[PDB]
């Protein structure tokens, strides 16, 4: 099950829905490097797939994108994002793709 | 039963050695990496993906730091590694990368069978102004030290890298002058 | 930039793709088999080509598997996508309800073929 959306250097947002998990892509002019996967105990834990591990930015956009899901999206959790590490406002940045990513109805 | 591995920073290159008896692989262009060997592939594989991710997308050298964190997060989330690179933000380093997926920075290390003898050795030759030259002689020399038969250019290795050549693994010749040349050096007397 | 697809004949595929309008835009490809409820991610998978700076190919599980197939089908997907389209590409092996093994074992080079294919028309 897909949805996407496109807005504005012009940001690219996809889904891709599953029983196990989601995957979604966010994309910086067409650009993506780094994969990161923010899944919860059961009763929020990100792992880095590929990329800077050690980037305190990270598991803020992440753990943020997380809840957006969990807590305001619907309609035992397991996220997957892509993106382009260039997107890091910092802040005004991060509202913007989290809007972004509710124009798609995620 | 790890086997011996060196490697020796300096201001001019950082230079690594193995006991030969493929244990030298480079990872990117800037950043090579000595080991102790087939459960590797997966480590090295991914050390190159993240290399060159980030080479294409930045269009520079990644930062052998977080080159070998990314290495490191690997292990972390559950084999022994010199990783020797040059960057534009901390120059020359060297790192000591274990199974746990525990690193860190050194200046001169070994690892493997005669690894404790060998870091004696380093500890007290080892210094900020040493030349390129004088850290290749000095691997051959711990490496000679410690090594099971004799030392040629066939059952040892060296390779180094440096701001300008990037990553090189020396052939035979160039190694068959250096152990020549520690052996007319140590007959000074 | 993204393309629903069910490719029809050897049984019937669905595809979600990303790619480019117009060199750094990586490909993206979901691939499961289509059904007559609906599916599971089995493996992610990532690829990126070397450059002559230096025809192989570099990659890495994304979300590795416990399975030799679908890692095996997703990786060497991923492989040839980025060798032959000389970009980096992440592609994932979706998994429907109670799929049977053999129904990769006996479609593993018809979805590359197909999945080139695609990609091919849709570039060049």
């Amino acid at each position: 099950i897909s949805y996407e959306f496109q807005t504005h250097k012009e940001l690219y947002v996809q889904a891709t829905h599953f029983n196990n998990t989601i995957l979604l892509q966010i994309r910086l002019n067409g650009e993506m490097d780094s994969t990161y996967e923010v899944s919860s105990k059961g009763l929020y834990q990100v792992v880095t797939k590929l990329g800077d591990s050690a980037d305190p930015k990270v598991p803020v956009v992440c753990v943020q994108i997380a809840e957006l899901y969990r807590r305001v999206i619907l309609p035992q959790f397991s996220l997957l994002i892509s993106m382009s590490s260039k997107i890091w406002n910092d802040f005004g940045k991060l509202v913007f793709v989290l809007k972004c990513i509710k124009d798609m109805y995620a | 039963l790890g086997s011996t591995a060196i490697g020796i920073a300096t201001k001019e290159g950082v230079v690594l050695g193995v006991e030969k008896r493929e244990k030298i692989v480079e990872i990117d262009r800037h950043i090579g990496c000595a080991m102790s060997t087939a459960d590797a592939r997966s480590m090295i594989e991914h050390a190159r993906t993240a290399a060159v991710t980030h080479n294409l997308y930045y269009d520079e050298d990644i930062n052998v730091e977080s080159l070998t964190q990314s290495v490191c997060d690997l292990a972390l989330r559950f084999v022994a590694l010199l990783i020797a690179g040059h960057d534009a933000d901390d120059g020359y380093q060297l790192f000591h990368a274990e199974p746990s997926g525990t690193f860190y920075r050194y200046n001169a290390k070994a690892i493997g069978s005669g690894s404790e003898g060998a870091q004696a050795e380093l500890l007290n030759e080892w210094h900020s102004s040493l030349t390129l030259k004088e850290a290749e002689l000095l691997v051959l020399k711990i490496l000679k030290q410690v090594m099971e038969e004799k030392l040629d250019e066939n059952n040892a290795q060296l390779s180094c890298i440096t701001k300008q050549d990037g990553f090189k693994i020396y052939d035979n010749e160039k190694t068959a002058e250096l152990i020549k040349e520690l052996k007319e050096k140590e007959a000074a007397e | 930039k993204t393309i629903s697809r069910t490719i029809e004949s050897q049984p019937t595929l669905d595809v979600i793709a990303t790619l480019p309008a117009d060199k750094k835009i990586p490909i993206s490809l979901v691939v499961g088999f289509k059904q007559e409820s609906s599916s599971s991610l089995s493996c992610y998978y990532y690829a990126i080509p070397l450059m002559r700076d230096r025809s192989n190919v570099v990659g890495i599980p994304l979300l590795d598997t416990k399975d030799d197939r679908i890692r095996d089908m997703a990786r060497h997907m991923a492989t040839i996508i980025s060798e032959r389209f000389n970009r980096p590409c992440y592609v994932t092996w979706s998994s429907l309800p109670s799929e049977d093994p053999s129904m990769l074992v006996a479609n593993h080079l018809y979805i590359l073929k197909k999945c080139l294919d695609l990609l091919k028309t849709e570039l060049g």
